[PDB]
RNA sequence: UUAAGUUAGAAAGGGCGCACGGUGGAUGCCUUGGCACUAGGAGCCGAUGAAGGACGGGACGAACACCGAUAUGCUUCGGG
RNA sequence: GGAACGAGGUAGAUGAAGAGGUCUGGAAAGGCCCGCCAUAGGAGGUAACAGCCCUGUAGUCAAAACUUCGUUCUCUCCUGAGUGGAUCCUGAGUACGGCGGAACAAUUCCGUCGGAAUCCGGGAGGACCAUCUCCCAAGGCUAAAUACUCCCUAGUGACCGAUAGUGAACCAGUACCGUGAGGGAAAGGUGAAAAGCACCCCGGAAGGGGAGUGAAAGAGAUCCUGAAACCGUGUGCCUACAAGUAGUCAGAGCCCGUUAACGGGUGAUGGCGUGCCUUUUGUAGAAUGAACCGGCGAGUUACGAUCUCGUGCAAGGUUAAGCAGAAGAUGCGGAGCCGCAGCGAAAGCGAGUCUGAAUAGGGCGCAUGAGUACGUGGUCGUAGACCCGAAACCAGGUGA
RNA sequence: GUGGGUAGGGGUGAAAUGCCAAUCGAACCUGGAGAUAGCUGGUUCUCUCCGAAAUAGCUUUAGGGCUAGCCUCAAGGUAAG
RNA sequence: UAUCCUUGGGAGUCAGACUGCGAGUGAUAAGAUCCGUAGUCGAAAGGGAAACAGCCCAGACCGCCAGCUAAGGUCCCAAAG
RNA sequence: AACAGUGGUAGGAGAGCGUUCUAAGGGCUGUGAAGCCAGACCGGAAGGACUGGUGGAGCGCUUAGAAGUGAGAAUGCCGGU
RNA sequence: ACUCGGUGAAAUUAUAGUACCUGUGAAGAUGCAGGUUACCCGCGACAGGACGGAAAGAGGUGGUUCCGCAUGGAAGGGC
């Protein structure tokens, strides 16, 4: 028997469409762009879930580095002390936020300080 | 078995390959064929029956072309029968063939029956 | 009041989302028409003018269908 | 050559049983609670899905007149079997031979010349020469079993359902194109019923707004449903110092409030980021294709070969055409097919057998049995053979 | 001006392209015919396991085809590699 | 250390490209010229060389706002002397 | 459970999702079917529900069977813009 | 041509918020890297780029007992 079909197509490119919504123009009208646009997104959303942890521990070291010359060491000097202390099990992103939350930290960086001589 | 619960015995039927229907099933852009590429007038044939046949050859007293082929023990009987020295026939029976070889003709003789020749 | 600094808001028009319409005839239901066969019929018509047509026929336009100056019908025999 | 009986065809007739109650509803054939008919539960219609509402169906009948068949009467016509075998017949330029082409010892066809026998007679069994075996040429006529259907009647589809199915569901071989032969479309749907909008208002009209009909008027004449491209009106957030395959990850502010979910919309700023397809050693390219949206658009079927899996039976396994039977299953039909042993060209023998003097060597084959009938799937071959797309050749015609 | 003639392996009478209905180095229409093409383009849902080659020898071989090499699936040998 | 042999089914592939070693080759340094020989791409994303098919490091089942390193780096763009 | 593994073009193998029809069983639906529109739901993918609107009469579930079986590219064909 | 009133096409077209320079790169960079410039939107001109189109170069001898035409002779045997 003949089969016609019109239902299946009609459905499958309206959740394309639906997924564009948003983009500019024609990229969330057409199905032949929307569907280009939607591919190019999958790509870079793998791609910038790990460029994300590879960003928020550059922040976090430049906030460090930031908080230990206040105190008169570098970012460095102060994580090669606070290694030779074994309080280093404390993170970079916990160090971070005992630098905008709590600067009276400093006791760790005393730590590594006294280690360091 | 009920006409809502038939089940086909497992492994007697595979699903259709069908070829271009995508790239997801492996077959898809290429469909599987990747890119460009002296006799004689008339000859005497008998039939065969080896002793290991007439071996238990119960079925009749006389081993007639007939009976062999009335059995069935021998099908086409083609030009003739022939009985072959092959197997060790054992049991008091007549015999009655159209050709005999050297060991049917002493297996027979030694065994004690007819060895008639048509 | 002066000076030096910070910010806000602005829409001629435009972008995204939403609400509401227009146009256009996909889709879904449907069938007046087809397609492939089966079982029987019947396998020719014509100079006593065929097949196929032209022109005409209605109370009142054109066309289809039906009919032929006896022209949208005549006679008879049946059915109803 | 007619005449009587029977069965058909070409009109038709008759034909059982529910307004059951009740609910929703525009409408009941539907739901629930009850009954009936059935040789009739095929089908269509009726305001929604009917056995009992209508037309009908099963079963019974029915023909003035034309026809199609049978049966009988009538009608018409009509000898066979023997004994012999004295004597005649049994199919004339034929049977056969040459001569050329045709066809192609050659083979036949046709012509081109010839040219027997004839019962004690001839012709055949690849040639000729003999044995035997079958037949009787040179005159004519014959139904049935088979082939196909432009048509008519009754039906049937794991056939299509308006880009499909006929080119044509609609005034289709039409409209159009061509001098002509010829080529050849598009185009279905109000509503159950026109009940198809009296009347009032704006307007020259078209078209609207009320009123009215209707279940529905956003069912009002290309009038079922009505998607996308495309075109607009209103509004929440952002936007006039900014350089971009337009997204993605981080992220305030503002506006909302969901299939309550580590919610939705928009997004100032920061990082990263050279479309899709085809092709190529290699593409972002100055390789190729696509204006956009929608529909349609490509590995099938038949017959052989082979391999795997499943089922049945197993040294055996299986029927074909036909007959009967709803276009069915099935029953019978065993002719035939494949396998159960090989070797040798053959000759013949045979778990061996050929070659070779070889019991030399060598080759094959037994030397531990599994095939067969169907079905699914993979691949190969022949058919237009996965689909689209040349230049050329031939046949019959139409055109100054 | 009007009415006519010559037709396609032909005409326009051998010597001329100037052509025969937008067609002419052979007209047009229908059929053989869904011709043939080793050339060109395309071949539509998803996930899992494994995963190449672009090297040698022939083909009147001509970017085409065949045999080796390299991939995968199944069954056996088994432990050889 | 787990591969490799046979049989059977199914294939794709037949202009490869660049880089480094040699020193087979102008055997020497070669360039040549091919010859070998290894790697990568083809069929391989990620980090480095500003950008970069073939160079260097290294082979992406999927999530995490966790840690240690490779090549390469630590004045600012831009993580770290 | 303990290890080991999971880049991939040609290509080989495996497991599935959807569409039309048919058969059997079970059902929906005028207190509203298919189709269409919207949504912040569910599954590893193809996909599947549930609510609301429109629509105004048919549709789907389980197990089998058969295919005119799934479209983004053919300077595709037809329509609309 | 230009402004105003009326009417109203075509080639082309992957989407597009489409600067310049120096490099890099399979042909020539708008879209790659680094830098330099630039408030938003139009109207009329130019012909620079226009990856616009035009162009155009360019042997005998010699073995066989195999079968044998229904039957024999008479013919003919794989190698």
């Amino acid at each position: 028997p003949r089969v016609k079909g019109g239902t299946v197509t009609r459905k499958r490119r309206k959740k394309v469409l639906k997924l564009a919504k948003g983009y500019f123009g024609s990229k969330h009208t057409l199905y032949k762009v929307a569907n280009q646009q939607v591919m190019k997104s999958g790509n870079y959303a793998f791609r910038d879930r790990r460029q994300k942890k590879r960003d928020f521990r550059k922040l976090w070291i430049t906030r460090i580095n930031a908080a230990a010359r206040m105190n008169g060491l570098s970012y460095s000097r102060l994580m090669h002390g606070l290694k030779l202390s074994g309080i280093e099990v404390n993170r970079k992103m916990l160090a971070d936020l005992a630098v905008n939350d709590l600067t009276a930290f400093n006791q760790l960086a005393d730590a590594a300080k006294a280690q360091l001589n | 078995m009920k006409l809502h619960e038939l089940k086909p015995s497992e492994g007697s039927r595979k699903t259709r390959n069908r070829v271009g229907r995508g790239i997801g099933s492996g077959n898809g852009k290429t469909a599987g064929k990747g890119h460009k590429g002296f006799t004689n007038i008339n000859r005497k044939e008998y039939a065969v029956v080896n002793l290991d046949k007439l071996n238990g050859f119960a079925e009749g007293t006389e081993v007639t072309p007939e009976l062999l082929l009335e059995t069935g023990v021998i099908s086409k009987l083609n030009a003739g029968v022939k009985i072959l020295g092959n197997g060790k026939l054992e049991k008091k029976l007549t015999v009655k063939a159209n050709k005999f070889s050297a060991s049917a003709k002493e297996a027979v003789e030694a065994a004690g029956g007819t060895a008639e020749v048509i």
